[PDB]
């Protein structure tokens, strides 16, 4: 089997204003099989409502999900999704940054 | 709209 | 423009755990509209855009059968390539199907997809002529006779040539207040420095709709791709799209970079620098 790893990325459904209520995404894209776990964690902790996009994908046959909870953003409060997928040896925490 | 008819494989 | 239309399913197995799970859904554009999950407590298809609720009962009945019947012969194809494919009953396996239409402004067919793939790999295809077959193995080479035989492909050429391109045309006269209204991106460029003598100048398009988008930093006029730094368009999951391009830049050249920004929806092309 082929396999392909997700690529992921961690944002907001618009700008970041400390205070107000928003949408924490999680996208994974290019991967194969299909099989994915998906966290949303606030300050290193499970988030207890997140839903999902129903499995699509692209051109070329890999997967792609989207991951989201709505939110309220803070000045402390750290943000991350945990991805874990039979090409990873352990599961990949990407961090929420505001700027990216 | 959907396409009806269908064929195995 | 040019407009577009597409249905994806997808089946996979999972051996000691049940019957394979089906997942399909449909597109107008970057539009998801239609979805159907036969894991889903009671599975129907399902409304996923405001303009396709107007359709009646029958049109979700119709649907709804379709959804069914297509998961149970993927059910049947799992069973059948593991024979073609000399493979045991011990792994989960994947097939993928594609189908639709892609049309001009005129709305007339300008291209018609049908394509399958097996664990993630091209299986069966209609090629561009919507008359022949492209099978990129020994499995896929028994599926060809079969359909050769039963004339699919002619059944698909009439599918694609005529329903699929009137149902696209009603869908976008439907929905032509948020299918046929492009929006542009809003922009902007920020400015990070790394060190004394460097910073990232990122160039940001939020909020714009259709996903297609060209993102471009230039240096004294000239594409800098080797350098550029550049990320998947992503969903903001409120039906638009977001993406960025970040070069990096000795500090004080900020001025020799522009990025350019290509979308349907802008009236111009955009040149944007760093606004100090």
């Amino acid at each position: 089997m082929i396999q392909r790893t997700p690529k992921i990325q961690v944002y907001s459904r618009h700008p970041a204003e400390n205070g107000k209520s928003n949408f924490l995404n999680c996208y994974v894209s290019g991967f194969h099989p299909s099989d994915i776990e998906v966290d949303l964690l606030k300050n290193g902790e499970r988030i207890e409502k997140v839903e999902h996009s129903d499995l699509s994908f692209s051109k070329d046959w890999s997967f792609y999900l989207l991951y989201y909870t709505e939110f309220t953003p803070t000045e402390k409060d750290e943000y991350a999704c945990r991805v874990n997928h039979v090409t990873l040896s352990q599961p990949k925490i990407v961090k929420w940054d505001r700027d990216m | 709209s959907r396409r009806w008819r269908r064929w195995n494989r | 423009g040019s407009h577009s239309m597409r249905y994806f399913h997808t089946s996979v197995s999972r051996p000691g755990r049940g019957e394979p799970r089906f997942i399909t859904v449909g597109y107008v554009d970057d539009t998801l509209f239609v979805r159907f999950d036969s894991d889903a407590a009671s599975p129907r298809e399902e409304p996923r855009a405001p303009w396709i609720e107007q359709e009646g009962p029958e049109y979700w009945d119709r649907e709804t059968q379709i959804c069914k019947a297509k998961a149970q012969t993927d059910r049947e194809d799992l069973r059948t390539l593991l024979r073609y494919y000399n493979q045991s009953e011990a792994g989960s396996h994947t097939l993928q199907n594609m189908y639709g239409c892609d049309v001009g402004p005129d709305g007339r067919l300008l291209r018609g997809y049908h394509q399958d793939a097996y664990d993630g790999k091209d299986y069966i295809a209609l090629n561009e002529d919507l008359s022949s077959w492209t099978a990129a193995d020994t499995a896929a080479q028994i599926t060809q006779r079969k359909w050769e035989a039963a004339r699919v492909a002619e059944q698909l050429r009439a599918y694609l040539e005529g329903e699929c391109v009137e149902w696209l045309r009603r869908y976008l006269e439907n929905g032509k207040e948020t299918l046929q209204r492009a929006d542009p991106p809003k922009t902007h460029v920020t400015h990070h420095p790394i060190s004394d003598h460097e910073a990232t100048l990122r160039c940001w398009a939020l909020g714009f709709y259709p996903a297609e988008i060209t993102l471009t930093w230039q240096r004294d006029g000239e594409d800098q791709t080797q350098d550029t730094e550049l990320v998947e368009t992503r969903p903001a999951g409120d039906r638009t799209f977001q993406k960025w391009a970040a070069v990096v830049v000795p500090s004080g050249e900020e001025q020799r970079y522009t990025c350019h920004v290509q979308h349907e929806g802008l009236p111009k092309p955009l040149t944007l620098r760093w606004e100090p």
